[PDB]
C-alpha cells in the first residue's frame, strides 16, 4: 500500500502511517416491544357451541 | 451596579528635562531602583497528527470501498502533505536543541545562588515553576501508555477526550519527538551554562564562578559603580528575591504570556474538534451515516447519495491540510525567533534594548512549556529621578592640552559633603557621587565646552 | 537483521565543579579545528504567467462565447500573477544593492597565499557553483533553443515540461539577474575580503593580504598573537582540510544541499499539478472540448462545456493563491539573506547565533539556483583541561594597585619557562605567558583579588 501511495517501486526510508484496523463486528443485540399476545383463552372454558 | 462611566484615555507625560545653553547641562539620574520581571511565550511547535484517509471518509462499508477507488489519488496527496509537515516539525526541534546544549556546565545543587531564592531548581525532575505552569494548563490527558485501554469500555463512562475520539475518526496523534525528561535536561544544562557570562563573549571558556558573582559583574556592565554594589549587596539580593517571588502569583489570566499559552493549547484542540463535528455533517445526503443510507436506499440511488457524502468529506480534508500547512510554517518562524533569543537573551547579557525585558538587561531564564518555550527576563527599573548639574568634560586651565572625560558615567557638580573637590563622578545607572580618579576617566582631545579648571584635578595631577 | 530498539542518547556537558572562595576552576581547550557548515537561503520563486484563454479552451468558438461571461475572472488572474512577478523582481534589485561595493580588490590566481581557495573562478562562475549545478537534478533550461526543442527538430527522447509549456499556454519568465552579472557580483564580494577589520570598514578599504585578515580575526577571538605567529603553517593546514571537505559536501545527508534540491522540486511540482489538470474531467464526457463538440447537439453540448469550464477556472484560482503565498515567503527569505550579507559576510560577528556554530570567522556566499548558498568557516574547541584561576591581582603593600586581565585570564603557572607564580592566557586557547602591561588593565580593588606580596611587573611598584 505504501508503494502505491508513492506510485513507485522504491519508497524513501521513513516512518509511515498505514490504515487502521477495523476491529471486529459481533453478534446482534435488539430491543423491541414484546408480548402483545393474540388472546385465544375463550376456547378453554364453558361449553363450546 | 450603577451606570458605566465614559472616560478619556490617560496619557502619561514623560518627565520633562530642559535642553540647556552653553558648556553645562541638566542631567536626569534615578535615585532608586527595583528589580522586576517580564515574560514571554514563544511557541515552537504544532501538534503532529495524521489522518487515515479511508477511515475518515467511510467506515469500511463496501459500497464506499468500491466508489473510493475513483478518488484514491486524493488521499495519497493528503497523506504526503501531512507527512512532510510533520517531518518539518521534527527537524525544527532537533535544530533548536543543537544550539541549546552547552559543551560544559556547572552541576546543579540545592542552595545554588547563595542568598537568591532560586525556585527554578529541580526537585531532584522538572521545576516547581514548570509544574505550576502545567497545572494551570487545561489540556486533556496524553495517550500512548496506557493509551487505548483508557478509551475502551473498562474505564469511566465520563471520558470526553478528543484523544479517545481519535480511535473513531481514524485519527492518529503522533507522539512528541522528545521525552520530557530529556527536555528538562536540556534546560538544566542552560541553567548550568550561566557563569561565565563576562570575560569576553565566553565562547569556549567556562568561568565557573558563583551566580552572585556573575550578577555583580553584570551590574558593572550597566554602569553601576562598584562602591555602591559593595555597600548594598544584601539589599540587592532582597530586592531581587521580591521580584522573583512574584512569579508564584504570575500565573493568572491577566498575564498575557500565560494567555498565549492557553490559546496555543486550544488551537490544537480546535483543529481536531472541527473534524469531529464534520463527521455528522450531511451534505444534503439522506443521512450523514453511510449505514443509514445503505439501509434505506435501493443501490442505484444509494450510490449517488454515497458519492455526494464523499465529495463533501474530501473537501473538508483538503481544507484541513491547507490549514495545517499554514500553521506549521508559522511555528517554524517562531522557533527561529526562540533560537536567537537563546543565543542572546539567555546565554549572555545584551545591550540591544527592544529584545528581552524592558529594563536594560540582566540575566534571563527559560523553561519548558506546552508546545514551546517560556521566558522570563529579569530587568532593572529606575525610580525617583533628580536633575543635576553636569559638565561635558574638564581640563587644566594652565595646560589646555590636558583634557579628560568620564568613563561609563558623568561629571557632576558635587552635592556631597565628603568630597572636598568641586566636581564628582557618578555612574550612568545610578546617582552616587565619587571622587574623580584616573580609573573613572580617559584622556580626550580638548574641546571648547570643557571646563577650565584653575585649581585641583588629580587625573592628571598637573 | 531485525531493526533494533534503542534509547536516544543524551550527551552530557562536561561538568565543572563550582568552587568557593577567591579563586576558581577554569575550563580551557587545548586543541582546535577548523570546520564548516552551510546554509541555503532561497530568495525567489520561479516567475510564470498563464494564458487564461488557452488554459480553459483552445480556440473553439462555442467556449469562447461561453468564456466571455467569465472573462473578468481571467483579468483578475492575470493581474494577480503580474503583481506577484513584480514583487519577485523587486527583491532581486534590493538584494543586489547591498551586494555591490564601492571598491574592491582585483582577484588573481594564487590569491590567499597558502590557503587553497577552490572558490576562485576559472577565468567564470566557480567550480563549486558548477558542482552544485551538476548535482542538482533540474530539467534542461528554457529560452534558447526553446520552442524548437518542443518541435520535431530535436530528439524523440526529450521529456521537458518546457515543451509542454507551449501546449498549456504557460510562460516561464526569464530571471532578471543574468547569470554572468551574478557571477560578477559574487566576485565583488570576494574582493571586499581583506577586509572588514581596522574599524567599521564602511569607508576605507584595507587592501591587505587575505592571510593577514585571518590573523586579525583570530586575534579578535582571544587567541594570543604569539601563538598565531608560531603556528602559521599549521593554521593553514587545518583550514585547508576543512575546505577540502566541501567536495564530499554535495551529498543527500547535507541538509542545506537537500533544501536546494527541494526548492527545485517545488517549482516543478507546481507546473506538474497544472499539467495533470488538463486531462481532469469534472463529470464532463471528455476532457477535450473538441470531442464533446463533435459528439453533441449544441443545446446539450454546452452543458458539458459549462461543467468543464467551471472546474478549469477553479483550479486556476487555487493556483494563483498558492503562488501568492509562496511569493511572500520568498520575499521574507530574501530579506534574511540580505541581513546575512550585511552581517555574517561583511563583518566578523560576536553574536553567536547567526553563522555556523564555532564563534565566527569569515564566511562566504555563492550562487545557488533560486537563492544564495552560504558557507561558514568556524572554530571548534577540543581537549579541554581544567586550570586554577583568579579574578585579579593586586600588590599586598598597596591595596589600590589592582589589575585584571584583558581578554584572557590569570592562571597559576604550570609552565617551566615562567618564573612568575601567575600567568596570562588567551581565552580561546591554552597559551600561558608572562603578565605584562599590554595584556592587562587597572581596575578598582576587590576582596577576591589575590594579595601578591612580591614580584609584580604591572605596576612594578
Amino acid at each position: 500500500q505504501l508503494h502505491c501511495s508513492y506510485e513507485s517501486f522504491d519508497v524513501e526510508s521513513g516512518v509511515y502511517s498505514v490504515s487502521s484496523f477495523e476491529a471486529k463486528p459481533s453478534g446482534s443485540v435488539v430491543e423491541q416491544a414484546e408480548g402483545v399476545e393474540c388472546d385465544f383463552s375463550p376456547l378453554l372454558s364453558g361449553t363450546p357451541p | 451596579p450603577g451606570e458605566m462611566r465614559l472616560a478619556s484615555i490617560a496619557f502619561n507625560h514623560p518627565i520633562q528635562v530642559d535642553q540647556l545653553n552653553s558648556s553645562y547641562f541638566k542631567l536626569s539620574i534615578p535615585t532608586n531602583f527595583s528589580f522586576g520581571v517580564t515574560q514571554e511565550y514563544i511557541q515552537t511547535t504544532i501538534q503532529k497528527v495524521t489522518v487515515d484517509c479511508k477511515q475518515y471518509v467511510c467506515n469500511g462499508f463496501q459500497k464506499c470501498e468500491q466508489l473510493l477507488r475513483e478518488y484514491g489519488q486524493f488521499c495519497s496527496k493528503i497523506n504526503q502533505a501531512l507527512h512532510g509537515a510533520n517531518l518539518r516539525q521534527d527537524d525544527s526541534v532537533r535544530n533548536l536543541f543543537a544550539s541549546v546544549k552547552s559543551s560544559q556546565s556547572s552541576p546543579i545543587i540545592p542552595g545554588f545562588g547563595g542568598d537568591f531564592n532560586l525556585t527554578l531548581l529541580e526537585p531532584v525532575a522538572r521545576s516547581a515553576i514548570e509544574d505550576l505552569l502545567f497545572d494551570k494548563v487545561t489540556i486533556a490527558d496524553p495517550g500512548y501508555m496506557q493509551g487505548y485501554d483508557d478509551c475502551m469500555q473498562q474505564g469511566p463512562a465520563s471520558a470526553r477526550d478528543l484523544i479517545c475520539a481519535q480511535y473513531v475518526a481514524g485519527y492518529k496523534v503522533l507522539p512528541p519527538l522528545m521525552d520530557v525528561n530529556m527536555e528538562a535536561a536540556y534546560t538544566s544544562s542552560l541553567l548550568g551554562s550561566i557563569a561565565g557570562v563576562g570575560w569576553t563573549a565566553g565562547l569556549s571558556s567556562f568561568a565557573a564562578i558563583p551566580f552572585a558573582q556573575s550578577i555583580f559583574y553584570r551590574l558593572n556592565g550597566v554602569g553601576i559603580t562598584q562602591q555602591v554594589l559593595s555597600e548594598n549587596q544584601k539589599l540587592i539580593a532582597n530586592k531581587f528575591n521580591q521580584a522573583l517571588g512574584a512569579m508564584q502569583t504570575g500565573f493568572t489570566t491577566t498575564n498575557e504570556a500565560f494567555h498565549k499559552v492557553q490559546d496555543a493549547v486550544n488551537n490544537n484542540a480546535q483543529a481536531l474538534s472541527k473534524l469531529a463535528s464534520e463527521l455528522s455533517n450531511t451534505f444534503g445526503a439522506i443521512s450523514a451515516s453511510i449505514g443509514d443510507i445503505i439501509q434505506r436506499l435501493d443501490p442505484p440511488e444509494q450510490d449517488a447519495q454515497i458519492d455526494r457524502l464523499i465529495n463533501g468529506r474530501l473537501t473538508t480534508l483538503n481544507a484541513f491540510v491547507a490549514q495545517q500547512l499554514v500553521r506549521s510554517e508559522s511555528a517554524a518562524l517562531s522557533a527561529q525567533l526562540a533560537k536567537d533569543k537563546v543565543n542572546e537573551c539567555v546565554k549572555a547579557q545584551s545591550k540591544r534594548s527592544g529584545f528581552c525585558g524592558q529594563g536594560t538587561h540582566i540575566v534571563s531564564f527559560v523553561v519548558n512549556a506546552p508546545n514551546g518555550l517560556y521566558f522570563m527576563h529579569v530587568g532593572y527599573y529606575p525610580s525617583n529621578h533628580i536633575e543635576v548639574v553636569s559638565a561635558y568634560g574638564l581640563c587644566d586651565a594652565a595646560n589646555p592640552t590636558n583634557c579628560i572625560a568620564p568613563v561609563n558615567g558623568y561629571f557632576i557638580k558635587t552635592n556631597n559633603t565628603r568630597i572636598v573637590d568641586e566636581w564628582s563622578y557618578t555612574g550612568s545607572s545610578f546617582y552616587a557621587p565619587e571622587p574623580i580618579t584616573s580609573l573613572n576617566t580617559k584622556y580626550v582631545a580638548p574641546q571648547v565646552t570643557y571646563q577650565n579648571i584653575s585649581t585641583n584635578l588629580p587625573p592628571p595631577l598637573l
